[PDB]
């Protein structure tokens, strides 16, 4: 088993700036190395083969180099249409092994999130469960923190969050933190609060609501 | 012109079997290698099998060796993967592929194979209504809670595809019940909430479920 | 397992302009995952692909004057230039790229072509 070790795993790059991804094989694989780009929700697509040869239709700003155990993919001027996961792969010996992936994200200006909160619907409360959704919309970078306070009692391990892939227009992320409780436990408390911490925020932002007012 | 189309994916209980098909066109099928490469949701690529053009050489990794069997029919321009004794770590999108000297140059669209004990269940769609607590700067946020469905995937559109700008359908997370739950939100001008009707379109073909949910704002 | 590079005969081939010229590239493969490339040389010892078997599926619409046929004996191949021009003369060779069990390229010995008047 040959191990393809990629570096880095996340690559924030400003448009026009060059990017380069390193891949190191656990043993000599000569030049039998291919590079793929996989855009979110699409199949992988071959960019470079035989360590350096460009596949048919790949723009000239992509290049590949390296031999033996050390290989490098280079994008001379990163366009917005290069976002995705980049894989290196050896096909010298079986089993064929890929890298862990390198997520290319566009580096942009710091944007603070717009925070929104949604109390459980009346239609859902009629069914036993109650989900309180806090939405962090359009922020950068991806690093964000969400704290749930139920009657000023900080919650822990009772909330699931989900992050969207980087937007293809403004290069921002959006986050949704859903606090799920039972109808009984939800009806026990009054103030439900969502506290957001982000690099673009001077101080933590809180969106609250009292139970039963909407 | 090379085209590869997979078939036969879906949900199966642990220990069960499943057979994947891959129809090929655009090249002399019997002269090229054919392969299967899978990818677990949100993870990397993993080579599953390869078969030679003549069909007398097959290659497997240790993780699937003894369970999966790659085979081909050169007279029918098609490739097969017989998957027996399926485990939960076999849940992934399976791409059929055709490698040559240039590596894995041709990929199919990939079909999803899900291995779980859960049962096919249509989603329950609840409205995330816009209110004073979901307004910030003249923009109001509304959305949809697509809860407790199985298996993947669902597709969510707004106003029958009319509204696309500013839509964020999050990645579904797996609940403790073994079912997927999901939120799809959109931000619109606050002055839209009274005059523009916002309707949630959730499609879940695994259970043949179609749900339309009109999101109406709260008077708060 | 070790295997030997392909052989490319004839070593020298002279043909008057207009006729077809045909080489034979023989390769004793150890697996079924391999390709044969047919190269034409440049003065810098640099390799230039003319055709390959099996056909390269990435860049189609290539020069139909350079063809590669697979004879049904299981090792022999015909690399033929149809209606050879004067400038078709030069150094030619074939090269095997095995893909299993180990990816490895071995080139054949070179041969010459002289298209005359
Ligand atoms: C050395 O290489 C030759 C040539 O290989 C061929 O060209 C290469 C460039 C590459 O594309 C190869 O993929 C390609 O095959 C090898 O020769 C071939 O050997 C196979 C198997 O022995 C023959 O295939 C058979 O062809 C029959 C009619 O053409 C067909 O009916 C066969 O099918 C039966 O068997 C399969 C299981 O194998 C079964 O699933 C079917 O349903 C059916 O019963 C079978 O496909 C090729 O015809 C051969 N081709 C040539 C040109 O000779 C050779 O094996 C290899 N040597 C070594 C040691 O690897
Ligand atoms: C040259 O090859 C072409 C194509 O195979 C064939 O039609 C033609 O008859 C050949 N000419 C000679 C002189 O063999
Ligand atoms: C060879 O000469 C012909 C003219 O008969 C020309 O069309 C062709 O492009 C030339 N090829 C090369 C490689 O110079």
């Amino acid at each position: 088993d040959i191990v393809m070790t990629q570096s880095p795993l996340s690559l924030p790059v400003t448009p026009g700036e060059p990017a380069s991804i390193t891949c190191k094989a656990s043993q000599d694989v000569e030049t039998v190395v291919a590079w793929y780009l996989q855009k979110p929700g699409q199949s992988p697509r071959l960019l470079i083969y035989w360590a350096s040869t460009r596949h048919t239709g790949v723009p000239d700003r992509f290049s590949g180099s390296g031999s033996g155990t050390d290989f490098t993919l280079k994008i001379s001027r990163v366009e917005a249409e290069d976002v995705g996961v980049y894989y290196c792969q050896q096909y010298s010996r079986y089993p064929w092994t890929f890298g862990q992936g390198t997520k290319l994200e566009i580096k942009r200006t710091v944007a603070a999130p717009s925070v929104f909160i949604f109390p459980p619907s009346d239609e859902q409360l009629k069914s036993g469960t109650a989900s309180v959704v806090c939405l962090l919309n359009n922020f950068y970078p991806r690093e964000a923190k969400v704290q749930w306070k139920v009657d000023n009692a900080l919650q822990s391990g009772n909330s699931q969050e989900s992050v969207t892939e980087q937007d293809s227009k403004d290069s921002t992320y959006s986050l949704s933190s859903t606090l799920t409780l039972s109808k009984a436990d939800y009806e026990k408390h009054k103030v439900y609060a969502c506290e957001v911490t982000h690099q673009g925020l001077s101080s933590p932002v809180t969106k609250s609501f009292n139970r039963g007012e909407c | 012109e090379v085209q590869l189309v997979e078939s036969g994916g879906g949900l199966v209980k642990p220990g069960g079997s499943l057979r994947l098909s891959c129809a090929a066109s655009g090249f002399t099928f019997s002269s090229y290698d054919m392969s299967w490469v899978r990818q677990a949701p949100g993870k990397g690529l993993e080579w599953v099998a390869t078969i030679s053009g003549g069909g007398s050489y097959t290659y497997y990794p240790d993780s699937v060796k003894g369970r999966f069997t790659i085979s081909r029919d050169n007279a029918k321009n098609s490739l097969y993967l017989q998957m027996n004794s399926l485990r939960a770590e076999d849940t992934a999108v399976y791409y059929c592929a055709s490698p040559d000297s240039s590596g894995v140059a041709y990929w199919g669209q990939g079909t999803l194979v899900t291995v779980s004990s859960a049962s096919t269940k249509g989603p329950s769609v609840f409205p995330l209504a816009p209110s004073s607590k979901s307004t910030s700067g003249g923009t109001a946020a509304l959305g949809c809670l697509v809860k407790d469905y199985f298996p993947e995937p669902v597709t969510v559109s707004w106003n029958s595809g009319a509204l696309t700008s500013g839509v964020h359908t999050f990645p579904a997370v797996l609940q403790s019940s073994g079912l997927y739950s999901l939120s799809s939100v959109v931000t619109v001008p606050s002055s839209s909430l009274g005059t523009q009707t916002y309707i949630c379109n959730v499609n879940h073909k695994p259970s043949n479920t179609k749900v339309d949910k009109k999101v109406e704002p709260k008077s708060c | 397992r070790p295997w030997n590079p392909p052989t490319f005969s004839p070593a020298l081939l002279v043909v008057t302009e207009g006729d077809n010229a045909t080489f034979t590239c023989s390769f004793s493969n150890t697996s079924e995952s391999f390709v044969l490339n047919w190269y034409r040389m440049s003065p810098s010892n640099q390799t230039d692909k003319l055709a390959a078997f099996p056909e390269d599926r990435s860049q189609p619409g290539q020069d139909c004057r350079f063809r590669v046929t697979q004879l049904p004996n299981g090792r022999d191949f015909h690399m033929s230039v149809v209606r050879a021009r004067r400038n078709d003369s030069g150094t030619y060779l074939c090269g095997a790229i095995s893909l299993a069990p180990k990816a490895q390229i071995k080139e054949s010995l070179r041969a010459e072509l002289r298209v005359t008047e």
